[PDB]
RNA sequence: GGCCGGGCGCGGUGGCUCACGCCUGUAAUCCCAGCACUUUGGGAGGCCGAGGCGGGAGGAUCGCGAACGCGAGACCCCGUCUCUA
């Protein structure tokens, strides 16, 4: 489902991945025309998505991207 | 298409540029472990990303050894391109 | 025999492919504009698996009647049938 707030969007998505990295996957939506920023984890399961029009998320989307991208590459 | 980590940015921020007046901007990011047909060596260290308007496509493969200047960039770019919020 | 995508809206067609808008998949790209063709035409390159149907009270998402009740549904899952260089 969508959560409005992105602390609890984090730490559910970040549960996602780390339960089965391989199967998961990030995405983001960006339309500017609209002005609103839209980030999705799903594992085909279960989709967890937070959707947004404040600026401030835009740091925090991406640093969550981010953060995600270092542990997909990290070695087990 | 399939491309360098560093052409993928460069088209990345054409896409983004592209789809300013109109459009949406896809980015997915996955793990990737090398795989070249349906389900060798899976690789772990490895992820892929791909971007899209729903009409052009570019992909890449960011492996530990280029996570570190890819981050740099990508981070970047993403705050720089994304400029239509209040 | 195949896979290298799909859905909705809108335009279009007897219909499929298709343009635009929107929602989205794959480890799986780039193209042509065609087509006994309803599992829907073709080229390059790659690969061995792939698709139909039924169900899903898995699931983003897109819509409708309204000013609560519904529908469709990428992707995924289950059942079942069929095809193979
Ligand atoms: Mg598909
Ligand atoms: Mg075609
Ligand atoms: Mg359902």
């Amino acid at each position: 489902p969508q959560y409005q707030t992105w602390e609890e969007f984090s730490r559910a998505a970040e549960k996602l991945y780390l339960a089965d990295p391989m199967k998961a996957r990030v995405v983001l939506k960006y339309r500017h025309s609209d002005g609103n920023l839209c980030v999705k984890v799903t594992d085909d399961l279960v989709s967890l998505v937070y959707k947004t029009d404040q600026a401030q998320d835009v740091k925090k989307i991406e640093k969550f991207h981010s953060q995600l991208m270092r542990l997909m590459v990290a070695k087990e | 298409g399939a491309m360098e980590s560093e052409q993928f940015l460069t088209e990345l921020t054409r896409l983004f540029q592209k789809c300013r007046t109109s459009g949406s901007v896809y980015i997915t990011l996955k793990k990737y472990d090398g795989r070249t047909k349906p389900i060798f060596e899976p690789a772990d260290n490895k992820c892929l990303l791909r971007a899209t308007d729903g009409k052009k496509k570019i992909s890449t493969v960011v492996s530990s050894k280029e996570v570190n200047k890819f981050q740099m960039a990508y981070s970047n770019l993403l705050r720089a391109n994304m400029d239509g919020l209040k």
